[PDB]
């Protein structure tokens, strides 16, 4: 997190604030309703306390606006900037601006009120963009999902450097970045992907070119916002420029960043039994068409060309795969070895000599 | 007189 050159906090723990006009786009009651919400955000963790005023200057004037709508700083039409706001101080110190050529919603579509309002205010507490890509402070927005919001803990934290803890918070846990340096890290999923790998974890992923040693961290959402946060399995079929995504009983197939014409897909088409209830891990080789699909202790394969189940399966990972444990979190291959990770740990599978040839911790794929 | 220099933008590409 970052806070502002000489540290730009608020004096007093009352703040006003007023909301000097309206977006056409929602209700009055809606738009109280999202700054209402935004402020709790703050006010959660803090001993901050935000009191809305009907007429008059508050410390936190709110305003919707288009292109040259006052200041030096127009609005630039549909999307790009969102949204402006000042931090702590006299005047325009604290008030936030809202782009009226943006549409704004209480839901996924458009853009959400609240989502950007916690952000912007965030500002006008004291608080600069962050760096970490799972915080708030983020300078680039992404909508984060219908599921109750969390404030990430890179915002607690900058926020309480500024203004210490609250009485108590709704919810003590707050969402971390999964940090890659952790010999304990254990993944959710991982594919290539044009070459690259694709290191799931939570609601992120880690992108790492092959000639690079720092991964690229993204929230999964700001690739795909139609596919949930956390992903159980994925795999590419690098021939049709296509990768496999898996989370509980549904599947996607995507192109680049665009979900395939049909799916979500059960994966009880692929000829699951419907007692099968997540794919844990999942690779696919092109060179035979064919693709392992991991659940609990068992391994399918699949024909990729066929399109059903080859006949001999379901097996057991120990009889295929013996020593790798008794699960697979994640899988993948390359040059000949199958990858496989079970908690904190990768082993490599030859399969030419049909059996494990090394072990390292599973954050050693992020050159940690 | 003023800091309003540290205004910060939020945004999202096209
Ligand atoms: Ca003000
Ligand atoms: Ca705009
Ligand atoms: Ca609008
Ligand atoms: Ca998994
Ligand atoms: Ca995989
Ligand atoms: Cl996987
Ligand atoms: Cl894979
Ligand atoms: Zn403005
Ligand atoms: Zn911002």
């Amino acid at each position: 997190y970052n806070v502002f050159p000489r540290t730009l906090k608020w004096s007093k723990m009352n703040l006003t604030y007023r909301i000097v006009n309206y977006t056409p786009d929602m209700t009055h009651s809606e738009v109280e309703k999202a700054f209402k919400k935004a402020f709790k955000v703050w006010s959660d963790v803090t001993p901050l306390n935000f009191t809305r005023l009907h007429d008059g200057i508050a410390d936190i004037m709110i305003s919707f606006g288009i292109k040259e709508h006052g200041d030096f700083y127009p609005f630039d039409g549909p999307s790009g900037l969102l949204a402006h706001a000042f931090p702590p101080g006299p005047n325009y110190g604290g008030d936030a601006h809202f782009d009226d050529d943006e549409t704004w919603t209480s839901s996924s579509k458009g853009y959400n009120l609240f989502l950007v309002a916690a952000h912007a205010f965030g500002h006008s507490l004291g608080l600069d963009h962050s760096k970490d890509p799972g915080a708030l402070m983020f300078p680039i927005y992404t909508y984060t999902g219908k599921s109750h919001f969390m404030l990430p803990d890179d915002d607690v934290q900058g926020i309480q450097s500024l203004y210490g803890p609250g009485d108590e918070d709704p919810n003590p846990k707050h969402p971390k970045t999964p940090d890659k340096c952790d010999p304990s890290l254990s993944l959710d999923a991982i594919t290539s992907l044009r070459g690259e790998t694709m290191i799931f974890k939570d609601r992120f992923f880690w992108r790492l070119h092959p000639q690079q040693v720092d991964a690229e961290l993204f929230l999964t959402k700001s690739f795909w916002p139609e596919l949930p946060n956390r992903i159980d399995a994925a795999y590419e079929h690098p021939s049709h420029d296509l990768i496999f995504i898996f989370r509980g009983r549904k599947f996607w197939a995507l192109n680049g960043y665009d979900i395939l014409e049909g799916y979500p897909k059960k994966i009880s088409e692929l000829g699951l039994p419907k007692e099968v209830k997540k794919i844990s891990a999942a690779v696919h080789f092109e060179d035979t068409g064919k693709t392992l699909l991991f659940s609990g202790n068992q391994v399918w394969r699949y024909d990729d060309t066929n399109h059903i189940m080859d006949k001999d399966y379901p097996r057991l990972i120990e009889e295929d795969f013996p020593g790798i444990g008794d699960k697979v979190d994640a899988v993948y291959e390359k040059n000949g070895y199958i990858y496989f990770f079970n908690g904190p740990i990768q082993f490599e599978y030859s399969i030419w000599s049909n059996r494990i040839v090394r072990v390292m911790p599973a954050n050693s794929i992020l050159w940690c | 007189q003023f800091a309003e220099r540290y205004l910060r933008s939020y945004y999202h590409p096209t």
